[PDB]
C-alpha cells in the first residue's frame, strides 16, 4: 500500500500494475487520508488514475478535509482525469469540510473547459460553500467574465 | 498578479455590497520609478 | 528570551485550529472555524 502510494505519485505507471499484480491495496491512505487516486489526480497522472479506477479504486476517497480526487483534478485543471474521474462516476456535488465543490474549484481557478464538463455532469450552480458563496458568486469576484456568463 | 490586487476586499456596505480596490484604482505592472527613459538610435530601448 | 506558543496537545491535530479563538471588536469571541477554510497540499521544504 506504502510502495503504491509513492509509486501513484511518481507517476510510475508500471510500478502501479505491479503492486497491482501482487495486489496491493487500492485504496490504501496515507496520513493526510490521500489515496492512490487523490495522488495520481493532483500530480496529473492521466494514465495511474484510469488503472486505478479499473483496479475498483474508490472514485469518491476523501481526506481527513473532506477533500476528494474529483477536487484536486478540478482545482488543479487536468481536464482529462476530470472527465475519466466523472465517467467512473465521481461525485460531481461533492462537498469537503469547507462545503467547496469541484465546481467551486474549477470556477475560482478559471479553468473553462472544466467548468463546463462538471456542468455537463450535472454540478449544482447554486451549491453555496460555508460562506454562502456559489461559483458564480467566485467568477464576478475575480472579475472572469468569460466564466461568468457561462455559469448563467 | 493585479488580479489578485484589484479584487482585494476594502469594505462591504451596509446592503452588503463590495468595494474592491479595483473600483477605486486602475490596476497594473508599472515602473517603481518612471523618470528614466532611454533610446537606442531613436528606439524604446533599456540597459545597464 | 520569553516564549508564548500553545501547549503541546492543541497543536497537533488539524482539527485543533477550531478550538482556538479571537475576539471581536464587539467582545465576542469567534472560533477560526467561523472565518476559514483548509485544504492539503503539497509544497517544498527546502527551497534552493
Amino acid at each position: 500500500g506504502k510502495k503504491l502510494l509513492e509509486a501513484a505519485r511518481a507517476g510510475r505507471d508500471d510500478e502501479v500494475r505491479i503492486l497491482m499484480a501482487n495486489g496491493a491495496d487500492v485504496n490504501a491512505a496515507d496520513v493526510v487520508g490521500w489515496t492512490p487516486l487523490h495522488l495520481a489526480a493532483y500530480w496529473g497522472h492521466l494514465e495511474i488514475v484510469e488503472v486505478l479506477l479499473k483496479n475498483g479504486a474508490d472514485v469518491n476517497a476523501y481526506d481527513t478535509l473532506g477533500s476528494t480526487p474529483l477536487h484536486l483534478a478540478a482545482h488543479f485543471g487536468h481536464l482529462e482525469i476530470v472527465e475519466v474521474l466523472l465517467k467512473n462516476g465521481a461525485d460531481v456535488n461533492a462537498k469537503d469540510d469547507n462545503g467547496i465543490t469541484p465546481l467551486h474549484l474549477a470556477a475560482n481557478r478559471g479553468h473553462l473547459e472544466i467548468v463546463e464538463v462538471l456542468l455537463k455532469y450535472g454540478a449544482d450552480v447554486n451549491a453555496q460553500d460555508k460562506f454562502g458563496k456559489t461559483a458564480f458568486d467566485i467568477s464576478i469576484n475575480n472579475g472572469n467574465e468569460d466564466l461568468a456568463e457561462i455559469l448563467q | 498578479s493585479t488580479e489578485e490586487f484589484g479584487k482585494i476586499l476594502l469594505k462591504v456596505n451596509q446592503d452588503g455590497s463590495r468595494v474592491l480596490l479595483r473600483d477605486v484604482a486602475k490596476i497594473e505592472l508599472g515602473g517603481e520609478n518612471y523618470d528614466i527613459i532611454a533610446e537606442f538610435n531613436g528606439q524604446p530601448a533599456s540597459g545597464l | 528570551k520569553v516564549y508564548v506558543m500553545s501547549e503541546a496537545k492543541y497543536r497537533m491535530l488539524p482539527d485543533d485550529i477550531g478550538d482556538w479563538y479571537v475576539r471581536a471588536a464587539d467582545g465576542q469571541m469567534v472560533p477560526f472555524s467561523a472565518f476559514s477554510s483548509s485544504r492539503w497540499e503539497y509544497g517544498s521544504p527546502r527551497l534552493e
